[PDB]
């Protein structure tokens, strides 16, 4: 019952923003926790009711807030590259079971017009495949995407699907040498070889981005990066 | 720390804590979602069960081991450890490093291709499926750059009780085929390269 | 209960001065409180300083929940104020009287609630602002509270003392006179 | 005129440990102003309502097992970890007390500085341990870890006479005796 | 130099 909003943030340098954690099951204590690969979950700050925090492992960089038992607030007043990092919210009763919400990733880049929208390509199953194990597999390449804040789906006449498919766990840098470089991913989609030959079934993959939002100035001729929903599909062939 | 077991098989994860504790706990995440409390261990236990895990806690060496007997599929995690410590915040844990674990498919009939995928009229690129190996194949990473190769993933077709393993090479260059995608990479002799 | 011995955490907040404390007994005695201004936990022999260790956030968090658990009880018993109880004091020295020997004269006040008091010593009538020392507002199983306050004197036949002592069940500040 | 009490609100609480043959007892003491409305006694293993001001706090608080888990260990999580920690200076802590024989026809021996509160004062006359319808004091606590007592003596004197103190305490080996 | 255990109290149901 934890949840956090935002779950997808993209910033400047020097910009500030707040993550709100709620929870509606009572619980007395709430944490705020960042993970970064190398180091794994660390605390920031926690609070055991109304009107009190406490600092935890990492503190320095962040403010928190509890003036409703709900609500776990955490602020950055001042963005660093040091801050890309995702973060878990938690609460519980006590020293047992943490509670955790689905985390929120927030990328800190020096420009904010290095952020770009992907490119969804969908590509038919291979014929020779379809000969072989009378089993037909669909790729999708969401490509040229920065931040890696995407998620992917698979939409089979128009409904969500998620027998078959296999995504990759997290998007890979297109150039791994330089920084604030674009990302991508793929995903699969196997379907029966009778179900790819039907001309009448339709086939979507979806990638919903994350970037800019309202309040972001865009002051460049291309079209502004806002989180938006970038499609490919495939339609069935009996050949 | 990583390890890697076939499915149906048992898996044994360890851990060790620095300071004095009142309870051990071992939490799990999937997906890079949300880390999910797996059970709990006081320090007057020396083992306790839940589901198919039994944890095991040893005061003397600060140490824990987590046994999962009869491994799924949803078994694939990320695994820490979480303590708290005598004289401090009852509620305040602290989490330790985690250790990966994959529980690979048992693959029945093996049937290890190399397809090439019909190109898209949006796209520029061109790619390679190597799918339908067994768990025994590790993909590697490519060597050439504007040349980009994903790890395996598993797939699992639930209507016909199928599983299976693929990875996904692409790149835009002409030179660029399928014969040549996953070199630098150990695959069977046996793999089924058809042409398109 | 039976009990060898008894440890207990006692801590309040109110409305007034002191607006909280947060003490730890052991047989009825202080051990050691966080003092919630500096934030730091001061021990009432040195000695306990150096064998234990107590972190302050053990004070100041417990003193958050209960401003809350007092914020609502305030609602729901209707504003419902207590009555004042007035203190009880007397007065003794910690030594047997020797005149020209230096001594410490206490003044025990007890029973009283609220806890909110203006204690002062007074020397042939005067006001006495050095060698005073006092402890915390101690609490009592009936949840009311006592308080010591301590005064070093030299003790002369020509000398007498007064414990003046403040509170809200009081119409009249109270006297307490002692003399050798 | 004047006299008119602030207003004034209160919120206090209990967290007692009772230590007896190595067994911890833990109770926790929810109190607005001097009223007890909430208690978890850990040999009961739940909250009680102790007044009605209380019962939503104590049916609220039974409902939840995370709660009711976390107060269920504080007799091994706190009472026995700081029992078994501060033994060697609160458990085991010896004064030597000092006595003093003097008249003012009472006879009054005061016995001073000496922790813990248990000790022995009696009376004798002659060697004859004559209690002698004897009227003592309750023990006395200086707020600093010490305590005193004094008992009274009706004497009537022969010339020649003596009469002893004697003061068995845990701190001394022998019995101290100080005669007039 | 050994640290002492303390407990929360819990907030009343409000
Ligand atoms: C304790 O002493 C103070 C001052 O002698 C009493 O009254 C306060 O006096 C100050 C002036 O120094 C005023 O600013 C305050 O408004 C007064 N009231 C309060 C509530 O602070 C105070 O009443 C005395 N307390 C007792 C219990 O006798
Ligand atoms: C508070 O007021 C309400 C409304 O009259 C009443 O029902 C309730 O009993 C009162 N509680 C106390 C503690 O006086
Ligand atoms: C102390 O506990 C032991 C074990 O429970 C018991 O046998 C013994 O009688 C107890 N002593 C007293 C005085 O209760």
């Amino acid at each position: 019952g934890v949840t956090q909003t935002p779950k997808f943030r993209v910033l400047k340098t020097g910009q500030s923003m707040t993550l709100l954690c709620a929870q509606d099951m009572n619980h007395e204590y709430m944490y705020w926790y960042r993970q970064d690969p190398g180091m794994g979950l660390r605390l920031i700050h926690y609070s055991v009711g109304e009107g009190t925090t406490a600092k935890g492992e990492v503190p320095d960089g962040y403010n928190v807030s509890r003036l409703k038992k709900q609500n776990f607030l955490l602020g950055l007043e001042s963005a660093a590259p040091s801050q890309t990092s995702v973060y878990f919210c938690a609460s519980s009763q006590g020293g047992g079971e943490q509670y955790f919400g689905p985390g929120t990733r927030l990328t800190v880049t020096e420009d904010l017009n290095k952020v770009f929208p992907p490119e969804v390509a969908v590509f038919e199953p291979s014929e020779a495949e379809i000969s072989h194990t009378q089993k037909a597999t669909l790729v999708c390449l969401a490509t040229g995407f920065f931040p890696d804040h995407v998620e992917l789906s698979w939409w089979v006449n128009g409904k969500e699907v998620h027998s078959g498919v296999c995504t990759d766990p997290q998007p890979l840098k297109e150039q791994p040498a330089l920084n604030d470089s674009r990302y991508c991913l793929s995903s699969r989609l196997r379907v029966s070889a009778t179900f790819w030959q039907n001309p009448r079934n339709h086939f979507r993959c979806q990638v919903q981005f994350y970037g800019l939002s309202e309040n972001d100035e865009w002051t460049q001729d291309r079209a502004k990066p806002v989180t938006q929903i970038v499609s490919a599909e495939a339609w069935g062939r009996a050949d | 720390q990583a390890l890697s077991i076939q499915e149906g098989e048992n898996a044994t994860m360890n851990c060790s804590y620095k300071t004095s504790i009142n309870n051990l706990q071992w939490y799990r995440q999937n997906s890079g979602r949300g880390l999910v409390h797996l059970i709990l261990i006081r320090s007057n236990e020396r083992e306790k069960h839940s589901g198919r895990l039994r944890v095991t806690l040893d005061t003397s060496k600060k140490s824990s081991s987590l046994l999962i007997t009869a491994s799924r599929a949803a078994d694939t995690a990320s695994y820490f450890c979480a303590t708290d410590k005598k004289g401090g915040a009852t509620n305040k844990l602290i989490f330790g490093t985690g250790t990966l674990l994959a529980v690979q498919p048992n693959i029945q009939n093996p049937d290890p291709a190399v397809y090439q995928l019909r190109d898209s009229k949006s796209s520029d690129k061109s790619v390679c499926l190597f799918t339908d190996f067994d768990s025994q194949t590790n993909v590697s990473q490519s060597k050439d750059s504007d040349v980009y190769i994903t790890d395996k993933c598993v797939l699992d077709m639930r209507s016909m009780d199928f599983k299976s393993n693929s990875a996904v090479a692409w790149s835009n260059k002409s030179d660029f085929a399928c014969a040549n995608a996953f070199n630098n990479s150990i695959i069977p002799e046996d793999t089924f390269f058809p042409s398109p | 209960i039976k009990a060898d011995h008894v440890s207990t955490y006692a801590a309040f907040v109110q409305t007034h001065r002191p607006t909280g404390e947060f003490m730890f007994e052991f047989d009825e005695d202080e051990m050691f409180y966080v003092d919630l201004d500096k934030k730091e936990t001061v021990w009432h022999l040195e000695e306990f300083g150096q064998a234990f260790s107590f972190e302050a956030q053990g004070g100041l968090a417990n003193i958050a929940i209960l401003n809350n658990n007092l914020n609502t009880l305030i609602q729901r018993s209707n504003h419902t104020q207590a009555t004042n109880d007035p203190p009880e004091v007397t007065v003794f020295p910690k030594e047997p009287v020797e005149l020209g020997q230096p001594n410490t004269l206490i003044c025990h006040i007890d029973k009283f609630f609220p806890p909110v008091l203006n204690v002062t010593w007074l020397c042939n009538g005067e006001l006495v602002t050095e060698g005073v020392a006092e402890s915390l507002f101690l609490p009592r199983t009936d949840y009311s509270f006592h308080k010591f306050h301590y005064l070093t004197f030299v003790p002369s036949a020509e000398d007498f003392y007064d414990c003046r002592v403040e509170h809200w069940g009081l119409d009249q500040p109270l006297l307490k006179h002692w003399e050798a | 005129a004047s006299r008119a009490t602030p207003e004034n609100y209160l919120f206090q609480g209990r967290q007692e440990c009772y230590a007896f043959n190595g067994t911890q007892r833990f109770l926790e003491r929810y109190i607005y102003n001097r009223e007890e409305f909430a208690r978890f006694d850990s040999d009961v293993g739940e909250f009680r309502a102790v007044t009605e001001l209380g019962r939503p706090a104590a049916e609220y608080w039974n409902s939840q097992k995370d709660i009711l888990e976390e107060k269920r260990a504080v007799p091994d999580r706190m009472c026995r970890h700081n029992y078994e920690l501060g033994g060697p200076m609160t458990l085991q802590r010896r004064v030597q007390p000092r006595v003093n024989v003097s008249p003012s026809n009472l006879l009054v021996c005061h016995v001073t500085d000496f922790y813990p509160g248990s000790i022995q004062v009696r009376w004798f006359l002659n060697g004859q341990e004559e209690t002698a319808g004897v009227v003592s004091t309750n023990l006395i606590r200086n707020g600093d870890w010490t305590f005193q007592i004094l008992v009274m003596l009706e004497m009537t004197p022969q010339q020649g006479d003596v009469y002893t103190c004697q003061v068995e305490h845990t701190s001394l080996d022998s019995p101290v005796t100080v005669e007039w | 130099a050994t640290g002492l255990a303390w407990e929360w109290w819990r907030t009343v149901y409000e």
